[PDB]
């Protein structure tokens, strides 16, 4: 009754349906606490990471860093594979994947740099050919300058910069965070107040009003206690926006509007304590000693509860949500709550290969300074236990086993995790992502599933800027560890292969690893 | 070098 091909279609299309109901992250990510891990070393077939190579800082950005009279610093443009220098008033830009670089020097600046950012162009604004916009903050005015990174035959982007005539006198606050929307909005903050500020700017000039303005959003008065941030973070796919400050407090701000940004949320370190006092589990890695060193956030393609994760530098990962008092007039929250933790790995790392309950005290990531979370979960970690070297943690959802998992009362965080060790002397700056997001499905379901995409796009690579080079790092997917290990086994016996691919069957299912 | 700046009448249309 029914022939050859409409019979198969029928199995990919039940095939497609099993692959988009992958677990969401709310889903094992439940309500309670985690410590579930399996580590890896770094040299193992195993390792979720690894490096693939790394590009030294050109020597000419040595001689300007040593040059340097007051004030120097570093920061990554990942999406492009740009890295940039700045010394005093004077900035740097230059390809990193290239292996003898050019320095595009900018130096009209007339006084000290403190942050740099590249963000999306407002719309209808500039030429096609204009892909990003370069913000550059000074102690004195914010600089827009127009960008085309095109591609070249190489693989890597040909930057051009153009003038604009936009800008704007910075005024009274520091500026050492820019942070750049889908739309091209244009958001400041620094380390003089907890201040937002909003850069506007249109091709038109007007009588009545310039080409580039800025205003304060957050209308502060009357009495006022010392606090500033410590970073901005956005989410488009709810339009909102997150601040951190020096005290670890979260707020929340809602983009109503084209033009406006309201605050609807406000958490400080108190109410997050109060939310894990009312836990389960309770620790003494989160005290009010403790600080909460960077946030992430969380997209709505991920997880409809889960909007932001926090982390310690005790090295616990706080999962919050957020939820709106009502479901209609986008709509902004009202409320954040500390729902999951996700407590720090025990295995420390070592030269030498070494050999159920909730752990809950582990100091294995104490102290972590700096942290990052990209979608469906791969988190680095930058632990500081010395104060000369760096060493890296690097985990992702060990999606093999949270697919087969059952039932679904039994999903819980597992992870794949290692430690990537950085040469004496190398100090962490940033982490960028530089290949395209991550995104398996269009809804927190099916969203996280790896092994769907192990073929439709390339594994996740990120750049590791240091004070000396940018490293990569690279996800190595399932067939990549399978390859691997199977490549071990072509010097052993019949009973060799049948002993790894055991080891495949139980972590993945025997499907997964025939399909390997 | 100084990275050549290309004019605003380029950049912004129209």
């Amino acid at each position: 009754a029914l022939p050859p091909v409409a019979k198969a279609a029928q199995v990919v299309n039940q095939t497609l349906q099993l692959d988009d109901s992958y677990p969401d992250l709310d889903s094992y990510c439940r309500p309670g606490a985690s410590s579930d891990y399996e580590m890896q070393s770094s040299d193992s077939s195993w390792a979720p990471f690894h490096v693939v190579r790394h590009h030294n800082i050109p020597d000419k950005v040595f001689e300007h860093l040593n040059a340097g009279e007051v004030f120097t610093k570093l920061g990554l443009f990942a999406e492009i594979g740009y890295a940039w220098a700045s010394i005093d008033s004077s900035l740097f830009l230059w390809d990193y994947t290239h292996p003898n670089p050019e320095l595009i020097g900018y130096e009209e600046a007339t006084h000290t740099i403190t942050a740099v950012a590249l963000v999306p162009p407002k719309p209808g604004v500039f030429v096609k050919t204009i892909t990003h916009v370069l913000v550059v903050a000074t102690t004195s005015e914010i600089i827009l300058l127009g960008v085309s990174a095109t591609p070249t035959p190489s693989g890597s982007k040909s930057l051009t910069l153009y003038s604009t005539r936009m800008s704007v006198h910075r005024g009274g606050s520091d500026v050492s965070f820019i942070v750049g929307t889908k739309d091209g909005r244009i958001f400041l903050g620094g380390e003089s107040d907890t201040d937002i500020h909003e850069i506007f700017y249109q091709q038109e000039e007007r009588w009545f009003s310039s080409r580039c303005g800025k205003i304060n959003h957050s209308h502060p008065f009357g009495s006022r206690q010392q606090e500033w941030l410590r970073g901005l973070y956005v989410d488009d796919t709810r339009n909102l926006l997150y601040s951190l400050s020096n005290r670890s407090t979260i707020r929340t701000y809602h983009m109503e509007g084209p033009e406006k940004l309201t605050k609807v949320i406000e958490k400080d370190k108190t109410s997050c304590l109060r939310d894990f006092a009312h836990m389960a589990d309770s620790s003494p890695l989160f005290t009010d000693k403790t600080n909460i060193v960077a946030l992430s956030p969380i997209p709505a393609t991920e997880a409809s509860k889960l909007h932001l994760m926090a982390l310690t530098d005790t090295g616990c990962r706080l999962f919050l949500s957020a939820t709106s008092s009502a479901s209609y007039t986008a709509l902004a929250p009202q409320s954040m709550q500390l729902q999951f933790v996700k407590f720090p790995p025990r295995e420390s790392p070592t030269r030498i290969r070494t050999l159920s309950q909730l752990d809950k005290t582990s100091r294995a990531l104490d102290p972590s300074a700096l942290g990052f979370r990209f979608s469906p979960g791969y988190f680095f970690d930058v632990v500081r236990k010395h104060p000369n070297q760096d060493m890296l943690f690097v985990s992702a959802p060990d999606t093999g086993r949270i697919k087969v998992t059952q039932p679904a009362s039994a999903l819980k965080y597992f992870e794949q995790g290692t430690w990537i060790e950085l040469e004496n002397g190398n100090r962490t700056i940033e982490i960028g992502l530089t290949t395209a997001p991550f995104a398996a499905a269009k809804q927190p379901l099916g969203f996280g599933n790896e092994l769907a995409v192990q073929f439709d796009q390339v594994p996740g690579e990120f750049a590791v800027l240091t004070n000396t080079g940018v490293h990569i790092v690279r996800r190595r997917r399932l067939v990549d560890i399978f390859a691997k290990a199977l490549g071990n086994c072509v010097s052993a016996s019949d009973d060799a292969l049948e002993r790894e691919v055991r080891k495949f069957i139980n972590q993945y299912g025997r499907v997964e690893t025939i399909a390997a | 070098r100084k990275a050549k700046l290309l004019p605003m009448e380029e950049a912004l249309l129209p």
